[PDB]
This record gives C-alpha cells, structure tokens and sequence, in this order.
RNA sequence: UUUUUGUUUGCUAAUGUAAAAGAGAAAUUAUAUAUGUACCGGUACAUAAAUAAUCCUAUCAC
RNA sequence: UUGGAUAAGGUGCCUAAAUAUUCGCUCAUGAGAUCCCAUAAAAGGUGUUGGUUCAUAUGAACUAGCCCUGAAAAUGGAUGGCGCUAAAGCGGAUUACCGAUACCAAGCCAUAAAAAGAAGAAAAAAUUUUUUUUUAGAAUCUUUUUAUGAGUAGAAAAUCGUGGGGU
RNA sequence: UAAAUAGUACCUGAAAUCGUUAAGAUGGAACGGAUUAAGAGAGAAAACAAGUAAAGAGGGGAAUAUUCUCUUCUUUAUUAAAAGAAACAUCAGUGAUUAAUUUAAUUUCAAUAAAGCAAUCCCCUGAAAUUGUUUUCACUUUCUCCCCGCACUAAUGUGGGGAAAACUGGCUUUAUUUCUUCAAUUAUUUUUUUUGCUGAGGAAUUUUAAAAUUAUUUGAAUUUUUCUUCUUAUAAUUUAAGUUGUUUCUAUACAGUACUUUCUUAACCCACUCGUCUUGAAAC
C-alpha cells in the first residue's frame, strides 16, 4: 500500500435542478455506500473536494483541486447536495469526488 | 411507535343540540359516534349529518361535547361489520361489508380502501352507518369465515421488503423467492 | 455503480425495468455490459409482444426507409434500442452513457471470467405474480426475424460445461483453503485466535 | 455572476449587450432597450438577454470606485492636480489622453511628490 | 436608529428578559421543577391511581352509556329494516 | 471567567482587538468593542491519552496519541516519534478523529501517567509557533535544490524552541516507549497507518 | 358575527382556527412586527424592547409584549387597538408542507381552507 | 524490449484523458425451490436459503 | 443576489424527487394512465370483483367497479418518449421527498414616504515623541428607517450623446 | 521626401466583402442567455513591505554665497505593518438535523408473586326479553381426555360428536415498578446531538440607558433551590450594543504556469426571425 485513502468515495452528478431549471449553486453527490437520508445526514458537515487534472502546469503542477462544504441532505436515497467555493462546471458531472473525513 | 403503518381515523363522539329559542326552550340532543381523520373534521361530519337528518344547521345549534373514543382492547382482533351507504356515477346503494380487526378505527381505515378500490368510491360519497363487532357464529363474508378457522397456519408467499439500506440495485447472486 | 465496469447478466430480467436500472447508471457515469441479452424477459404474452414489435416495425419512413426507424432485432439490440430510450441521447452527455453501454448475445471473450451482477429491482420472479404470461425476448426477437437463436444457445451449452470445469475446480480450491485454515488456526497464537474467532473468522 | 473583490461588490460584471447584436453587423452592441411587440427580451422569455435594471446597480458607498478605492480623477493640467492634495488617498490621477509626453512627464512628477496614485502612469513610457 | 439584526427574543437570553421582565423568574421555576427526581414522581403515581379509582369509574359508565345507545339504536334500525321487508 | 447564561456555563478567554476599521465622519477605531472571546470547547471524546488518526497533514493517517490540551484549543500529539514517526505535533481537534481506545486504560502501561501528564504541562503553545526572524532565514535560502532542503532543515534545527520540543519529544519517548513495544499489537497498531476499504462503509463505523 | 361573515366570504382562500397561547406567544416573538409612526406611515419595526409599543399603546395600558400576548389571547378591552398596532404576520410557508391548497380541510380527502379550529396551531408552528 | 530525462519560416523537442486511489471478486439454476455428490431424467444423502448484511486483499519500512 | 421552506405538480428512466410504504381492483389477439385536452355512445358480456333482493349451497334475478365487445381512414407514430402488468395502470390511505421570479431571513439598487439634521480627536504603528490614515455638514444635500419594485398604448422625470453659440 | 502602406485611382482610409497566417471547433444550421471550466492573450493603478541605514544621480524650499531642511529616481540590506483568501474557533441571525424533557389532560397500559373468583365462564363482545336496570345462553384456551372416521389432515396430525381443566385469558384483591412497563395525542415547559448559509454597519453621547452575566453588599419572598427570585449599592464583562479573533498562504513577489481581466472554445440547462398590423405571429 503506497498512498491512503481517508475520504469516502463520491461521484458528481448534475446540478440542484428542476426539470429543465439548472441552479449551478448546488451539485449533487452520491456518496458509495450510503443509501438513505440517515446515513447521508453523517456527512452532512464534511469537506469535499473534486480534485482534477488538466494539460498546462499551474502552481508547477498538473492536477488542482476546487473544495465545498456538503450542505444537506437530498431527498431519501442518499444523495447529497454540495456547496463549492467556486461552482464546479459540468465537465464534471459523471466524475469522482473525495468527501474527506475532516471535521 | 410506527408512523408509516398508521391510518388517522379516530373515532369521537359527537354531542350537540340546536340552540334554544323562546319558543322551544329545552330543544332535543343528538348524539353520535363519527369516523373521522381529526376532531374538526367529525364535528363537521355531525354537523353534515344533523342537516340531513333535523332541521339544524352549524349556525342555530351548538356542540356540547367532542369526546374521542380509544379502543379498549386495541391488541385483539375482533370481526366488524360495516352497513354503508354510497353513491356510484348511476346512484345510490346500501352495503353491509365485514372486515377482521383490531379496532373500529382500523376496520373503517380498510373499509375506505376498500370502497376506494372496489367500487372507485371516494371517501366523500360514503356514509358509514353503524359498525358493530360481529361473534363469529354471525359472520356471512366467506373471507373472514375463513380466518375464524379453528387451528389457523399459511405460509409466507409476501416477497421481501428489505429495508432500503439492504436494497442495493446490484445483486452478486439471484435472490430467492421461495425462501423456505 | 463505483465499480470500473459491471457486468449483467440479463437473464431472467424483466426488459424495461431492467433498461431503466441501466439508463441512471449510465447517466451517472458507469460502463455497463448486458451480457446473456438472448434471455431478457418482457411482461407480456408472447403473442401480444410479437403484435407490439409487428406495429413497431410497420413505423418505418414513408418516403425514404434507409432513414427512419431502425429496427434492430437482435435481443441485444433491443436491449440497447430500450436503454437509449430512456437517455437524453441527443446531448453529448446522453450520447456518451449510451456509448458506455455495451450489449452482448450469450457471453464471450472477457464476460466469461468476469463477475456477473443481477438487479433484483428487475427481475421477472420478484416484479410478476406467477398467473401472469411472460414472454422470453430471445424467442420473440427469433419470431421476428433473427434467426441465430439456436446457435446461441447451443454456444450457451458449450459454455456451461466450461464454467462447470471451472467450478468444480474453485470448489476444491476452497475446501483446501477452509482445511489449511483449519489446520493453521492451531499453529497461530491463543488471544488472536481468540479474537479472530469472536469477529467470525 | 456577483464579483467580490473587498468591500466591493459588482452584481454584474457582464456588459448587457443589445438584442441581436450578434446576429446583424448593423446592430452594435450598445445597449439599447427593445421597444416592439413580441420582442421576447422586452418579455423576459428565459434564455434571452437580460435587460439592464436599476437592481443591478452598486451599493451607494462603493459605486465609482475602482479596485484600488480611490475615485478616478481625470486631469488634463498641473493646476487640476492641486484639488487632490487634501485627499490623495481617495482620488486617483488619470492623465488625460490628449496630454503631450513632456506635460504628462511633469504631472507624473507632480503626482509623486503629493503621494497621489497615477493609473495611466507608463503612457508613452 | 441604525437597525441592527433583530435578536431572536425567543432563544437571545437577555433578550427575552427585556421584552418580559417576569420571564426569569418563570424560567427559574421551570428549571426547579425540572430539578426533582423520579422517586418522588414514581411515588406519587401510586397516590394518583389511589385518587383515580371513582374518576375511572364514572368514565367507564360514560362509555358503556354510548356503547349501550349505539347497540339500541341499532337494534332499533334492524327492527325497522324487518318491518320494511315485511 | 465564565458566564452562566441559559445553564450553559461558557468560559471566557481574554482577546485582543487587532482590526482597526475607519470610522464613519472622522478617524479609524479598533473593530472589536469585544474584550472575551468564549473558549472553544472540546467534544466529549478528545481525552488526554487517546489514539487518534491525523486525517490531513504529511502525516496523514498515522495513529498517534494525544498529548495536551493546549489552551488555545487545539491540541499536541505524539506517535511517540520513535515508534511511529510523528513528532511533537500540534493539531486542530477537527483534522483528528480520536478513537474509543485509550493509553491508560492498558493495565501496563497506566502506571506511567503522572509523569505524562508533567511533560505534557512543560509544552507551551508558544513553543510551536515559529518566529519570524526564523521564518526570514529560511526565506534568504531562495536567492540548487537539495542543498537549500537542507539548509533549511539545519535552520528548523537551530530554532531554541524548536530544539525544546524536541528534547520533550524525546523524553516522551524514553518514558513510553518500551511498556509499548512490549505490548506487541498495540505497537503494531501505532505505527500502521488508518486506511479507509471497500467495506470500511464510514457512516456505520463507531471507532 | 360580523368578522364570522367576513371570513365566510373568504373561506376558500384562507385557513383558520383558535391559536392556543403558546402559538401566540411563539408568533409575537419570533415573528411580530410593529407599526412604529406617525399615523399612515408606519414602518414595520420588530418588537424587542418594549419602548417601541409602550409609546402608542401606554394610553390604553398594554406596556410590553406580555400584555400584548395576553390580550390577544383573550380579546381583552384592548384587542383591536393591539392588532392595528401588529404588523400583519408574514409567515414562511410549512416546513413539511401543506396537503392541498384547492380542497377543503373538512373534505375527507386531503385539503386546507377550511375552520381548522385546534389544527390551526400546529400548522403556525411548522410556518413559523 | 529495457533504461534515462522530459512534454513547466507556421512549427521542426514533446500531453492528453467523461473519469485510479483495493475502481478486488468468472458456477449454474429455479423462483410453489435450487445446487452438488454417488448410483440407475429417476433414487438416496449432503449443501445454500437478509445469498457482496459476504469473502478476498492491504500497513509487518529498509 | 445568497440561503431557507413551500406552491401547482410530481418522485422507474428521460427528469430534480419513492422501483417508498399500505389496502383493494384490473391482463386487454390494437390495456390504461391525471382539469382545460385534444374524443367515444346505445347495447351487450356464464370475464373477474364486490354487493342487493329473493327462493330452495345450489338456483334466480338484478346492481356497479375494473376489463372486454360495440371501436373503421387514408405519410409512420405517438399515456410526451422509452417502457410498465408483486405497475411505472385505475381508486384510496400513509409518510418522506423534489419543486418557482410566489413565501421567509439577510444583503445591495432605485422609488416613495418617514425620522432628523445649518463643530469634535479616534485608532494603530513605531520609539515620552514622531509617522500613518481620516478629523464630515454640498438642503433637488447628508445620515438613518420602513415599505414597495410586472407592464404594451400612453404620460412624466432624471440622465446620456451629436452640430453650433456666449461664458 | 520628414513620411511613398503620401506614388498622381495619391489626406484620413470605417463597414459590408475578400486574402494570408495562426489558434480553435466541426454527426442535418449557426449564433445566443445563465454557469463554470479549459485554453490563449493582455495586465500591477488594492492584488505585500511604509520607513531607517550606507552613497550615487538629480531637483526644490527656507535660514543669515552656504549652512540647514524637504524630497524623486537608482542602488546594496533592513525591519515593518496592512491587504485579501483560506482554515479553524467565538458570537449573532436564519435554517436543517436526532435525541429528548417538565407539569397537567385525555375510559391507556404492561409486567412482578403471593392470595383468590366463575366455567361457554369472565374484561369485553354478541343474539333475544325513551334511558337506566333485572334475567336468558352465546362467546375462552389447549402440546388435556373420550368416542366415531381409523391416518381419514395443508399441518409434527386431522373431519365430526362429546368431555376435562383453568396452565391460557379475564376479573377480584394485597403490596411492587431498573425483571419489564409507564403509550399515543394534545396542552404547558426546558434542553440537546451534529450542522449549512449570512456578517450589513462602524453610533462627537440612544453601541447610551436598561436587560443579561460574574464577583461582592442590604433587605424580603415560598417555587428551600451551586441558574431560587426580586432589590440597596459597587465594579467589571456579553448572552446587550448586526463578527471577532488565532494560524497559515499569497510572499520576503514586481508578473510566472499563481492572482485579476478579456477573448476563444467546450460542457449542463435554457433559448423560435426581428420589425409590424393583429383578439392572436416562430408562422404556411
Ligand atoms: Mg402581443
Ligand atoms: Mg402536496
Ligand atoms: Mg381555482
Ligand atoms: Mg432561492
Ligand atoms: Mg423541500
Ligand atoms: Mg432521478
Ligand atoms: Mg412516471
Ligand atoms: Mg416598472
Ligand atoms: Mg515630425
Ligand atoms: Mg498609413
Ligand atoms: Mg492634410
Ligand atoms: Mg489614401
Ligand atoms: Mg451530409
Ligand atoms: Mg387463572
Ligand atoms: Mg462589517
Ligand atoms: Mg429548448
Ligand atoms: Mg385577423
Ligand atoms: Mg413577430
């Protein structure tokens, strides 16, 4: 084992929407095996961040990172609803997500 | 306590009269026992029945009690028959219709399912008139005859309801119905 | 739907529910290989099913039929057809889960030795009471027009006795692992034993 | 989106481009407001363009201000300079463009002495 | 005067106390009555049943009253039904 | 100092009012009219001998025991460097998920807790917060590659506060360490790192 | 009688019923506002301290919030003059929701509008 | 195939990932029953029956 | 604008939310599927589901639910599509959820009105004295408050700009 | 020629349109809006560093030509601080969550282990003789027993007929409640577990006054109480009197790949040709 893993996996879905209303302010994630409102309400605090790579270095580096907050629960199957400091864009919608164990 | 099982018919019962006059000054009460989802409800339903039946309506009479009735023995299953009145799309019909019980309450919750889903009867074209619990030497409905059997055992055919934790949509092997 | 790519075998499943258990899997970003698509299963008679692709095959483009309704009728097609369906195909997001579905008659050259899941949620024994009339969708593509149904299953035979081999095989793989288990539960030490014993192993 | 930089709040930092401006050469980008029957911008229909309203507009303390905090000063001359000697931390000198490379030297000179900011100082540098 | 928030009279404890100078003390009684322990309330359960008896008694004959009209009632209603067919 | 509002009962730490905000018509004043800021107050789990994951830092994942309470709020660690490889590390009770087990509550290895407690009072919360000239030197190496890592790992070195800790650390150690080793697993444990697995679902995981 | 007629008139777009002192309490406080001016041009000011109603209503002797509640509860001497004086409440909506805003409350199916006359207080606490 | 350093005149050095963090998991079959094993589809005996609510696989550095 | 919590409506997938729970009914060899709405009837049915009234566990008669027939039009084809039958159908009940520019809280803009208005050191940083910012008072103006904000024809006000004039 | 991309079609030389190069996109339109992202350009006037020291290059002003002082550019090094963004923390506001909780009310209950009461019996519930009331017989268990059918059953049992009893159930008691119960619904109260968003403003005397709290001091009160209340006095505090701090980072940087910003592409969702007469225009 080189590298530990400390967050729970995710995956970026669309945005907090209507059908046929965006509302970039929240994402939607899923979290692996969390299935009801209950064990979503766990991480309802828990700091996440979608971590990506991109072609040009930046702060000499090729992979950043943009963080949010897990505001709230999203109905029943376990879905969350994420806040980010800057809106994720939906490039990332089928992508994974680290929702760290921090707080 | 379980909250997605219940069904919220109370049963209450109702006391009002009509308000007295100078020409009528100690006027009659009527009395009721009424199926209703909460107490505002039954009130209005006695208040419903009273216009059908006297002449006194909400703004000449005055209820005098709205009490809630508990069922006493709410742990035994007892068999209630039910004599109905109900409108179709045609017209209008009686029907006595039995349901196996625990309380009043509950046999009045299936009843309206029942009517709902037999009949297509909507809750406001019913009007129960009387439930009584039935000894089983009395029961006519073949469906309750049945459990009223001595020494009663049946397997369980229900499929599972796994709790939603449990219901993962991806599956390693073939559940089983059959179970044992 | 974490996993890189799962497998499903489609067999013994009821068509659309299992499509629409696929379509939210895609969307949400996950390879999916419905494999054994021969033996899909839909709710009705066979009759009815036949009737209903008949109408749907008589949809085709008045004035140009190279164009217009495709209608694939290979089971895995049909499938594929069902799950697109139930996807905004027409986006790039929609065209991309689609293409992440990939469709397989039988089972060949990887999805032997994968693993293959099952949806319970849209299987034909929990979604239909036994007096009903199902349909097998192999069969009914076979009805209209398909034709390698027979080799399929002779295929599927040939399969079976493999797996069978293989089987046999694991199985005694485990009994040599459960009997050295037992052999060097002894050899350990007594508290982690112990330990080991009181969280099942 | 809204454009926090401090205390500085922009609601807007998109320009309101006219209707169509896209579409026709003709048609400049300069806003103009729709008049016309079934304009859909004069609508509202979502997915148009917005139209310019005074909820959009800066909180009063805030408004002409630039990143820097000061108000913009245009001067042309030396003499203009001598205002904002009383108040070199909340204006800022701009060089009128039509001032010529020796004059706009000297007012830069100026503007150092009374420790006042220059935001076009590297014009003809 | 510059608003300021609007303070939650409700939970903001100095607050409340503003609004309703009597609410302390109506807190500090709360806050006592809380204080007393469960022996005492077991103890008294005894003396409620005690005192109860007679109340439980009328009740039950309020009951068994309504009971008794519905059941006449419906008697009579069958009776009626019979004469009817009759 | 403390106030007593509600039953709450909340404790009071003097601060300092380093904000100076402009005044509205005429000159600048200090922002906080405030003088005691409420202590933080720490969840009823964070002890003072508890094995504890670092979930963020270069150290992340490794089980290291907690130290002090450290006024300011946050709280020191040790993996007792020479079994584990953490140092004397300062941390925020939040980038810690402290586990149910407890140092002393081994029947070995309680004995030694007093003089735990006495190292642990000898640390400071000053002692970690380096100072600038420091920090000033570090920056000069900036005007090769391996060669300035190290010069700035001999300036680390050099620090007199920096150099205390360490002694601490090390007396720490001397004193733990050994009752540790002897009990075998529990070493194991402390100098493992925490992994989450497939499994391992978090929600349902009381550690 | 008059105010009963009124609210008949009104029936299908309202809901009421008899508020419980908690509830009015509860509203008062959390969610009680004020007219604070000179007569048509009032301002809607949030209680607090008890200055702001000691002014208007220190005539009619209803200083501070209690006595308001207290009167409100009990349509007391001064009644009127204190609900001229409250802002009218601007409540959320329900936090788990409403059931039907079309259909009645006494309709057997789901529905709001009617004299929910206990019930009322439930639903101003969810709103509140 | 292996190793190293890299992809920080129109060009002549050269980068992209709709998805790595253990992305672990090959009987088959019925669903009012299955599967093996041994005999001649049948018989006898085992085995599964909240089956990924499991099992496997991680940290023991040089 | 930010956050909340709802409305109508939904919650198998398309599509954010239930393959939710709970009780019935329904199999359709052209099922059904939600106001306006995008069609169906008289008449039948030993289809199945309840009833009601009668007679001797059968025979009658009715009765109304769903279903079936009645039910035929021209490009190919539309419960919106896929599909759905232990419903994702029809009728209920129960929860939970998602869900607007409406509601709520807070911010900011403008409008309207309302309060109200013709003299003074505050702080930090340096090392007791220096340096650093401010040290306001423009009535169509300043400060603060509260409410409100859709809009064609139209009306008004304040702004913006072009060619020239005097200053 | 000052200048010829001022070359006589000659000042400036826009747009439509076209060329070159580059970059980018490209499945039956294109463009657009809202939102990020990824690129590619520009950029430091907030997006660090005032001053002090050493000696260069300048310029000024005064004091009575040459002492003093004020500065701007370079330079070497020499200390700040502020600034913004993070993170945590604290309050306040506004929510979401999951535990609860006091005193009542409303025919609740449920065990406990000793006594007993009746046997189609009892709490009840039926069917019969304007409310109450009297009586009638009907109703409970069984792994009990008997007879017939003799394994007849879905059943490790069973159909019918009949007994038995009180383990079952119910009642009556006497005590007991952490062996288990003390519900549910309302009324009245109090608190808590995690937590999301917000921080407007800056008060030369309404950022005061009071409330609240802490530590003292005088006198009462019946809720006898380490939060019991009021009040006599005194200091501080914040729960008052809209966010403050701590630590990093940007950074010991002068523009970089970071930061701000323009354009350019994608992607999610949305978006019909404007003008116009018209009840009604995306209009075939
Ligand atoms: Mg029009
Ligand atoms: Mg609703
Ligand atoms: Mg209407
Ligand atoms: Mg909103
Ligand atoms: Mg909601
Ligand atoms: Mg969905
Ligand atoms: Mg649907
Ligand atoms: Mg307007
Ligand atoms: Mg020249
Ligand atoms: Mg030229
Ligand atoms: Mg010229
Ligand atoms: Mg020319
Ligand atoms: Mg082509
Ligand atoms: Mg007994
Ligand atoms: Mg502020
Ligand atoms: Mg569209
Ligand atoms: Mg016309
Ligand atoms: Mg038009």
């Amino acid at each position: 084992l080189q590298a530990v893993r400390l967050y729970e996996k995710g995956v970026i879905l669309g945005y907090k929407r209507s059908q046929r209303n965006q509302d970039p302010n929240f994402t939607l994630i899923s979290i692996k095996n969390v299935n009801t409102k209950k064990h979503a309400q766990f991480y309802v605090g828990k700091r996440v961040a979608y971590v990506y790579r991109t072609t040009k270095h930046h702060d000499g580096v090729k992979i950043k990172c943009i963080w949010g907050k897990v505001c709230r629960t999203h109905g029943n199957s376990g879905v969350i609803r994420a806040k980010f400091k800057t809106h994720i864009p939906p490039k990332a919608f089928g992508d994974r997500v680290r929702i760290l164990m921090y707080p | 306590i379980d909250n997605s099982l219940n069904t919220n018919i109370h049963q209450y019962h109702i006391v009002g009269r009509a308000i007295p006059t100078a020409k009528d000054k100690n006027p009659n009460v009527y009395r009721m026992c009424i199926f209703a989802k909460n107490d505002t409800n039954a009130k209005s339903r006695f208040w419903y029945f009273m216009k059908k039946i006297n002449k006194l309506k909400k703004s000449n009479g005055e209820l005098l009690a709205c009490e809630q009735i508990k069922e006493r023995f709410p742990l035994r299953v007892k068999n209630y028959g039910v004599l109905l009145r109900y409108d179709s799309r045609t017209g209008t019909h009686n029907m006595y219709k039995e349901f196996r019980d625990t309380t009043k309450e509950g046999a009045i919750a299936q009843l309206y399912s029942e009517m709902a889903g037999r009949h297509r009867a909507r809750a406001s074209s019913i009007n129960i008139i009387r439930i009584s619990e039935i000894s089983s030497s009395l029961v006519r409905r073949p469906h309750i005859k049945q459990l009223l059997k001595r020494r009663l055992r049946f397997p369980a055919l229900h499929l599972p309801t796994l709790q939603k934790e449990y219901r993962k949509k991806f599956a390693s092997k073939r559940p089983s119905t059959y179970r044992m | 739907m974490y996993k890189k790519e799962y497998v499903i075998d489609c067999k013994g499943h009821l068509l659309g529910r299992l499509a629409s258990l696929i379509a939210k899997e895609l969307l949400n970003g996950q390879r999916i290989v419905a494999v054994r698509c021969e033996d899909i299963n839909i709710s009705g008679s066979l009759y009815r099913n036949k009737l209903k692709y008949q109408e749907f095959l008589r949809l085709r483009t008045n004035t140009n039929p190279k164009k217009g309704p495709l209608h694939l009728r290979e089971p895995s097609k049909i499938l594929w057809r069902c799950v697109r369906g139930m996807l905004p195909h027409k986006t790039y997001k929609g065209q991309l889960a689609l293409k992440k579905l990939k469709v397989c008659v039988g089972m060949p050259y990887p999805y032997d030795k994968k693993k293959k899941y099952v949806l319970p949620s849209a299987l034909r024994a929990f979604r239909l009471k036994k007096h009903r009339r199902y349909c097998r969708l192999g069969t009914l593509s076979s009805r209209v027009g398909w034709n390698y149904d027979t080799l399929v299953k002779k295929n599927e035979v040939l399969r079976k006795q493999v797996s069978k081999a293989y089987y046999k095989k694991k199985v005694n793989n485990l009994n040599e692992k459960k009997e050295i288990k037992t052999e060097a539960l002894n050899l350990i030490n007594p508290e982690q034993r112990q330990v080991l014993e009181n969280f099942g192993y | 989106a809204v454009k926090k930089v401090g205390k500085i709040i922009k609601k807007r930092t998109k320009k309101f481009t006219r209707f169509q401006s896209n579409r026709f050469m003709r048609v400049k980008p300069a806003w103009r407001k729709p008049r016309g029957i079934d304009c859909r911008v004069r609508r509202r229909y979502k997915g148009t363009n917005l139209m310019p309203s005074i909820g959009y507009g800066s909180n009063k303390k805030t408004k002409f201000l630039l990143p820097n905090n000061k108000y913009k000063y245009v001067v042309k001359n030396v003499k203009e300079m001598e205002p904002l000697i009383m108040n070199h931390t909340k204006y800022c000198v701009q060089i009128a463009h039509n001032v010529s490379s020796k004059k706009r030297k000297q007012i830069i000179e100026r503007a150092k002495q009374m420790n006042v900011s220059v935001i076009n100082a590297k014009a003809r540098l | 005067k510059k608003r300021l928030q609007n303070k939650n009279s409700l939970t903001n404890f100095a607050v409340r106390c503003r609004l309703n100078p009597a609410y302390k003390l109506l807190r500090s009684l709360a806050v006592l009555r809380m204080r007393k322990s469960i022996l005492e309330k077991s103890k008294n359960k005894k003396e409620k049943r005690v005192q109860k008896q007679i109340q439980k008694k009328e009740l039950q004959k309020i009951n068994h009253d309504y009971y008794k009209g519905v059941a006449k009632a419906v008697k009579k209603k069958k009776k009626r039904e019979e004469k009817k067919a009759k | 100092k403390h106030y007593n509002v509600k039953g709450k009962k909340k404790v009071l730490v003097p601060v300092n009012a380093k904000k100076t905000i402009n005044k509205k018509y005429f000159g600048r004043k200090v922002a906080s009219k405030k003088k005691y800021v409420v202590q933080r107050k720490l969840r009823k789990s964070i002890e003072v001998g508890k094995v504890a994951i670092i979930l963020t830092g270069k150290h992340m994942g490794k089980r290291c025991i907690i130290t002090k309470i450290l006024n300011s709020g946050l709280l020191a660690v040790v993996g007792p460097y020479e079994i584990n490889g953490v140092p004397l590390k300062r941390v925020d009770s939040r980038y810690l998920v402290v586990t149910s087990t407890n140092i002393f509550n081994f029947e070995n290895i309680a004995k030694l807790k007093d003089d735990f407690l006495n190292y642990a009072q000898d640390i400071d919360d000053d002692s970690f917060i380096k100072t600038l000239e420091i920090k000033k030197k570090q920056k000069k190496l900036l005007k090769f590659m391996n060669n300035v890592i190290d010069k700035i790992k001999e300036i680390r070195k050099e620090d007199p506060k920096v150099q205390k800790l360490e002694g601490i650390q090390k007396d720490i150690g001397s004193l733990l360490k050994p009752e540790i080793l002897k009990n075998k697993v529990f070493a194991h444990y402390l100098k493992s790192k925490f992994t989450l697995r497939n499994d391992m679902v978090l929600h349902k995981m009381k550690f | 009688k008059a105010t009963k007629e009124m609210l008949k008139i009104v029936e299908p777009y309202v809901t009421y019923g008899y508020p419980t002192l908690s509830t009015v309490r509860k509203l008062l406080y959390k969610r009680g506002y004020v007219r604070v001016g000179k007569v048509r041009r009032y301002a809607r000011k949030k209680i607090q301290d008890n200055a702001d109603i000691s002014k208007h209503l220190g005539k009619y002797n209803v200083h501070g919030i209690e006595d308001m509640v207290y009167q409100l509860y009990t349509c007391g001497p001064v009644f009127k003059k204190v609900n001229n004086f409250l802002w009218a409440f601007k409540l959320k909506p329900p936090r788990k929701g409403f059931k039907a805003k079309r259909h009645a409350f006494n309709e057997p199916r789901p529905g709001d509008w009617g004299n929910r006359e206990a019930h009322i207080n439930e639903l101003i606490n969810r709103m509140i």
